[PDB]
């Protein structure tokens, strides 16, 4: 609710999609080739050769890009699934993904958006760090760090972002010469744990009333 | 990718401390995962030489040694089983400070004077080898500080590389980055060509040039494979997490880690008629060096001879073709394998090697020759032998070629949110070894070097600029937007609204796994085939839920077992109905309750929750958008619910959902002793409502009449209330069922329904005659439709 | 054997909000979703904030006791939520994007007019604001509010605080629903905003009028009687 | 045209009970929202606030609309009895608005949330007890409001 409010107040529309997705929307449309390791059964839950449980809410952003022409300002909260499960990782979790596609969007615009969102979210004028990273769907890309002012009980990685890849737009009929865009992703449980001081991620899916009752 | 900083600094030295370098690395896109010292701290330890040993005359486990530090001979008593004359060892002199505050002092061990100590790797925190004394190379410099000699003033930096930086999977790659980052000279290893001593070659055929456009081969005759790998190489490999196995593998590994070129050596005797670089035949069998017997596919590139396959190209060598103890002659290989042609191939056989990784990520297409010469020199140095000429087989047509990229300054300024100077742009791009030629005002034609497989577009160039400039040095702006006032329709019950309503109504929000146990699924949905996962995490997480009920009930009993009496939970989420072909993924709002109706309190009745408590909760939700009248609760049946206490909820005949008590048989099966009340609503049928349509307020009094109605115990109350409304005329403003009686005062198969009827005329007062008239028509209608009677 | 029927549920059910409250929430949402901040101020105001700052001269008929409720010579009950927009302009420098819902008072009372009522006022002050920007904003707001792609008409009007000014009509052969205009240079100047650098637009609307159009309410007096027979209709 | 804006993500703090939130809570708790005139009869003002001089209008519309309220209670009670006289038994109302405390020099204009209840504790129904509302019913309503931002413990009823 809190993540959505930060953006909906500034013109972002809440977009939803199906949890049972296809290879095109979940991978192909996002510049993830057929031979890419993310597609494997070691990371992705499958029903058959083409149908799966979505690994991210990125397919929702794809379905939006196909349906309409820019401007696009969307936030995509939802349940996502990953085959890699143990402590620190659950087979099901929640993440919010964002997308802004307009005529003159920059990496400076992205930095501004992310830095202000984190400040708004954590209710502090905290330091925000942008480290170069990689994603098939974005270029340039960054891993976003914040200080330990919200503890580990001197930086913490909280989210990722980047400028939408030209091929990602092109594939979804958006001219990369006319339109630029930025996208971002974050894990809801990671954020909740930082916010509320929750140590064990497994408390989120047990539904013990002694846990739940603490958030009244 | 792990490496020795000392070795890196020998190529490109950043002139900043370790801490500064490790910091910057992450800030430029090479995230450091670890930085550790290569050894423990100590002083006063030099290279010593054992001149003679003698048996200690008063202790058999000890030896009396004469050891030189290159300046003086000292008598040291030693108990290590490997101590012998000629041995080069670490000599800790009197005064030397060893790890864990161990100061070497003078000693008289069993009547014999000892002026120092000889050390093991363990004693010095070098390795965990306390088996004996750390035996140093026969040619070690006697007297030199052991930390100096063994390059112990060093760290191992481990980088978590991104798939686009395959070029950084070597010391050559990483040093090129450092040189760019810090604008410092790059001094790569000078690799002099090794001259052929003979003319023996083996022919090489490129039967699949599209998958291997370049292949280099070399004959190395009369190698002594009994010889050891030198310490400098063992240390360099170790500091990169490569364990020493054999001299030949160690060299091919060393060259790969040093330059980035994976190489392979064959036993020349195992090559029949020269090399053939070709695709495998379907079902071709090859035993790897690790013993794995792979059954190959026609899409897989192999290195073969004229008789059979010798290796799976760029991933792993075969057992037969490979070097053994009996090997006297070698055939060295350094080739370029196309990344597209190799992608996923190792994984498809369940394999992953340092070679498969580098080739998949990209190996500099021009590198094979420098690597070949380097490995030739190292092989001759380590195991001797005589080199023949290099056989280079190349396919000019299939060599990788990236068209030059035009970079526009305005596009850099736009993207970065600030302009960069032409000199700065050129300096940065040229440091990365890109070819920058000016193409008019604020435009360049840039060429991509042979080691870079991630650069093909103008945006990749801008990324390089941003990266080396510093992401955190870039400006901050907020995106512009031509925004117009907007809103969703007024008359709608959204899920955030409904959640808060349920909170206010005394519910706790649960979130359960979307995939459940097929056996649990079967209990709630008998006879339905769930949408089952092909690769579930466990077998009890194989079925996609068709109801939020199994998950809610399970969370409810989780709590019951945890000393909870009153459990009131709700969940919202998707249901999965049907198989892929026709699958419906509908959002649901479900709830589950048990225990006392009210929490424990002085002012609260101790009655237990029932159907009508859950009913009020459903009613409150169904009324959230002023459309309660659009819904009807009709007696229905559901396999998970008690058939005597189940309501099917409808809107225009369409199914909204169900409300009822969990079936006692299901409870038995789940070991649930308490009554549980469930509801599940299809959100699509709840969200729409109606906007208020004002109806004028009468200035006149309302008139009420009460009716006590005797009806068959089984006739539904809403059927009667509906008949009453239909027969009450135009002025009825309210109808209330204020009591139900099924006692001794009447027949055991009947019930009394006490109803309150209110009428208000909008333009006048109502008279008693007309109201009694209307009342009698209601009664008459109920006598003919239900054989009703007044009490 | 333990069977039961489909009788009403047990206990308390929901009440509801007042139709004006529903309407104010809705108006605010149209703008808050696009960067507008909700601003509030006092109901007992001074002559400066209520009149002088809004280019209403001392001798102006709106100031008289026939239209304005007074406590003394300088203290009054606010005739509009415009003073809130003034207090905002004094407190900060542009950009300003605010919506000002609230109770307002007028001495003129009888049928069609109540001594107390609610209105929402808007203000946007930035570097390059135009009358085209204002038209766009108003037309899209009304469409959003009435949930229809209705025709919007702009008729020239007058206000001391705005120039140019318009009365805004919508179909159903037309109905006046709100007023707007470009902020007067003197209004900005008085509140330390340079009219050479900054332009702005403001708008005003009556909540009861909008609620009456939306819900089909005939008599404006129903809004302040709080008859449950009226209130219950907006659950 | 639609005006351009360099907008940044923002939000109010998480742990706060806003008035739109509290209104909806009271709705769910069985209350109807009333809006009453800010100026009341001086005699009514005196009944609820003895000894206090109201902030009185110089030109009131009528004399029974001359006093600025120092409580939402006189107005709520009046709306409650308006209904009682109009054949209503169970009247559950709430209002939010300003109170006017003191004379012009020192005047406090504070936002209040007030509620008024009467009649049976529960609506007329087959499954409902015929007990009349009391103090502890209103207490639960205040408790629910006071706990809306997870700070119930910060409050005490003395
Ligand atoms: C950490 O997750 C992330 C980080 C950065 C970008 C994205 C992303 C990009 C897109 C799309 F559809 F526009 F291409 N969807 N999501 C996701
Ligand atoms: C019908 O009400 C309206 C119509 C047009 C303009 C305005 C208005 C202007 C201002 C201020 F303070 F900014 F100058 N406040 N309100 C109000």
């Amino acid at each position: 609710e809190r993540i959505e409010q930060c953006f909906s107040r500034i013109g972002y529309e809440v977009a939803e999609g199906p949890e049972v997705e296809d290879d095109y929307h979940n991978f192909e449309a996002l510049n993830i080739p057929g031979h890419h390791p993310a597609r494997a059964m070691h990371d992705t839950f499958y029903f058959n050769a083409n149908m799966l449980l979505r690994t991210h809410t990125s397919p929702v952003q794809v379905r939006t890009m196909e349906s309409q022409q820019p401007p696009i300002r969307i936030v995509c909260p939802g349940r996502v699934y990953r085959c890699d499960s143990d402590l620190t990782h659950s087979p099901m979790f929640h993440q919010v993904e964002g997308l802004l596609v307009d005529e003159g969007v920059s990496f400076a615009d992205l930095k501004g958006t992310i830095e202000e969102f984190l400040r708004a979210f954590f209710e502090k004028q905290l330091e925000v760090r942008f480290r170069p990273s990689f994603f098939p769907f974005t270029e340039p890309s960054a891993e976003v760090d914040i200080q330990c002012v919200i503890c580990s009980g001197g930086w913490l990685e909280v989210m990722g972002c980047g400028m939408v890849h030209p091929n990602v737009l092109r594939m979804s009929n958006i001219d990369p010469e006319k339109f630029q865009g930025f996208a971002f992703g974050m894990g809801a449980e990671r954020l909740a744990m930082l916010r509320y001081g929750v140590n064990d991620l497994r408390l989120f899916f047990d539904n013990d009333l002694r846990f739940l009752g603490q958030f009244r | 990718m792990k490496f020795s900083e000392k070795w890196l600094r020998s190529w490109a030295n950043p002139q900043v401390s370790h801490d500064e370098l490790v910091a910057r690395l992450s800030m430029v896109g090479l995230e450091v995962d670890a930085d550790l010292p290569v050894a423990g701290a100590f002083s006063g330890v030099v290279v010593g030489e054992v001149l003679s040993t003698e048996q200690h005359p008063d202790a058999d486990k000890l030896r009396v040694c004469q050891v030189s530090n290159g300046s003086e001979t000292f008598q040291v008593v030693c108990g290590a089983p490997n101590v012998r004359a000629g041995l080069k060892i670490p000599f800790a002199m009197i005064g030397a400070e060893l790890p864990d505050d161990f100061k070497i002092k003078k000693a008289k061990l069993r009547g014999v004077e000892s002026f120092g100590m000889l050390c093991s790797a363990k004693e010095l925190q070098i390795s965990e080898e306390n088996a004996g004394l750390l035996e140093l190379p026969a040619d070690a410099p006697v007297g030199q500080d052991v930390r100096t000699y063994l390059e112990l003033a060093d760290y191992t930096i481990e980088v978590g590389l991104t798939p686009n930086r395959g070029d950084c999977l070597s010391l050559a790659g990483l040093a090129r980055e450092v040189s760019a980052i810090y604008d410092v000279p790059l001094a790569p290893v000078a690799v002099d060509a090794v001259a052929a001593q003979h003319d023996e070659t083996r022919p090489v055929e490129l039967a699949a040039p599209a998958a291997c456009p370049r292949y280099l081969g070399r004959v190395i005759r009369n190698v002594d494979l009994s010889r050891p790998t030198p310490l400098w190489m063992v240390e360099r490999l170790r500091r990169s997490d490569i364990r020493s196995i054999d001299p030949v593998v160690d060299v091919t590994n060393y060259v790969m880690i040093e330059l980035g070129q994976p190489m392979h050596a064959f036993d020349l005797a195992e090559i029949n008629g020269g090399v053939r670089v070709r695709m495998a035949e379907d079902g071709e069998k090859l035993v790897l060096l690790d013993g794995q017997e792979i059954t190959l596919r026609a899409d897989t590139l192999v290195i073969a001879d004229h008789q059979r396959a010798l290796a799976i190209a760029g991933v792993m060598g075969g057992e037969h073709s490979g070097v053994s103890d009996s090997t006297r002659d070698l055939f060295l290989e350094a080739a370029f394998f196309d990344t597209i042609a190799l992608a996923g191939k190792a994984r498809s056989y369940g394999l992953h090697t340092d070679s498969s990784h580098r080739f998949e990520r990209g190996v500099d297409s021009q590198l094979a020759r420098k690597a070949m010469e380097r490995a030739t020199r190292l092989i001759l140095d380590i195991v001797g032998g005589e080199p023949g000429p290099i056989v280079e087989q190349v396919s000019e047509a299939h060599l990788p070629k990236v068209a030059p990229i035009t970079l526009r300054a305005e596009r850099v300024t736009q993207m970065l949110g600030m302009p960069l100077d032409a000199a700065e742009i050129v300096r940065l791009l040229q440091a990365l070894e890109l070819t920058v030629v000016a193409d008019g005002e604020g435009q360049w034609s840039v060429g991509v070097p042979s080691h870079r497989f991630d650069i093909s577009l103008e945006v990749d160039l801008i990324e390089e600029l941003a990266r080396l400039y510093g992401y955190n040095r870039l400006p901050v702006r907020y995106p512009q937007a031509r925004l117009a006032p907007n809103n969703k329709p007024e008359a709608r019950a959204a899920l955030p609204l409904l959640r808060r309503l349920l909170v206010a109504r005394g519910y706790q929000e649960a979130i359960t796994f979307s995939f459940i146990d097929p056996a649990l699924f079967e209990l709630f949905d008998p006879g339905t085939q769930p949408l089952t996962l092909a690769n579930p995490i466990s077998a009890d997480m194989a079925a996609m839920r068709s109801s939020l009920w199994p998950g809610l009930v399970k969370a409810l009993q989780h709590n019951l077992n945890r000393q909870q009496s009153r459990v009131r939970l709700f969940e919202s989420g998707l249901r999965f109905v049907g198989q892929l072909e026709g699958l419906k993924q509908e959002a649901m709002l479900a709830g589950a309750i048990c225990g006392k109706r009210l929490p424990e309190g002085w002012a609260n009745g101790r009655d237990g929750v029932d159907f009508f408590d859950a009913k009020a909760d459903v009613e409150a939700v169904l009324a959230s958008a002023g459309a309660l009248g659009d819904f009807s609760f009709v007696p229905g049946e559901h396999p998970a619910l008690h058939p005597g206490q189940t309501a099917r909820i409808e809107r225009e005949g369409r199914l909204v959902g169900y409300l009822g008590a969990l079936h006692p048989e299901l409870a038995k099966k789940l070991d649930l002793e308490q009554p549980v009340f469930l509801f599940e609503l299809l959100l699509a049928e709840v969200v729409d409502g109606h906007l208020p349509k004002f109806r004028e307020l009468s200035r006149f009094p309302e008139v009420r009449r009460d009716l006590a109605l005797l009806v068959d115990q089984d006739v539904p109350a809403q059927d009667i209330l509906t008949q009453i409304r239909a027969a009450a005329g135009e002025w009825l403003t309210d109808l209330r069922l204020f009591d139900v009686y099924h006692g001794k005062g009447i027949d055991p198969h009947r019930k009394s329904l006490a109803v309150g009827l209110t009428w208000q005329h909008p333009s006048r007062t109502l008279n008693d005659d007309e109201v009694n008239s209307t009342t009698q028509n209601i009664v008459t209608s109920l006598e003919e439709r239900f054989n009703a009677t007044l009490r | 054997e333990r069977i039961d029927v489909t009788l009403p549920g047990r206990g308390q059910l929901s009440g509801g909000l007042h139709p004006v409250t529903r309407t104010l929430e809705r108006i605010e949402q149209c703008f808050s979703r696009i960067g507008y901040e909700v601003a509030e101020g006092p109901e007992v105001e001074d002559d400066y904030h209520n009149f002088e700052a809004l280019n209403i001269p001392g001798h102006h008929p709106a100031r008289a006791m026939h239209d304005t409720f007074y406590f003394n010579a300088n203290m009054l009950l606010r005739t509009h939520t415009s003073p809130v927009q003034v207090r905002t302009m004094e407190s900060q420098q542009p950009p300003i994007r605010i919506v000002c819902p609230g109770r307002v008072y007028r001495c003129d009372s009888d049928l069609t007019h109540s001594p107390m009522f609610h209105q929402v006022e808007g203000l946007l002050v930035d570097e390059g604001v135009s009358f085209a920007d204002l038209k766009g904003t108003i037309e899209e707001f009304l469409r959003a509010f009435f949930e229809k792609q209705l025709e919007v008409r702009f008729r020239p009007s007058f206000f001391p605080f705005t120039e140019p000014s318009a009365e805004v009509d919508i179909q159903c052969g037309w109905l006046e629903v709100m007023g707007c205009g470009m902020v007067h240079p003197n209004v900005l100047r008085m509140s330390n905003i340079d009219p050479e650098k900054f332009q702005g637009f403001a708008f005003g609307m009556g909540a009861e009028r909008l609620a009456m159009l939306r819900y089909g309410v005939n008599d404006l007096r129903l809004f302040f009687d709080n008859d449950l027979r009226f209130l219950g209709q907006f659950r």
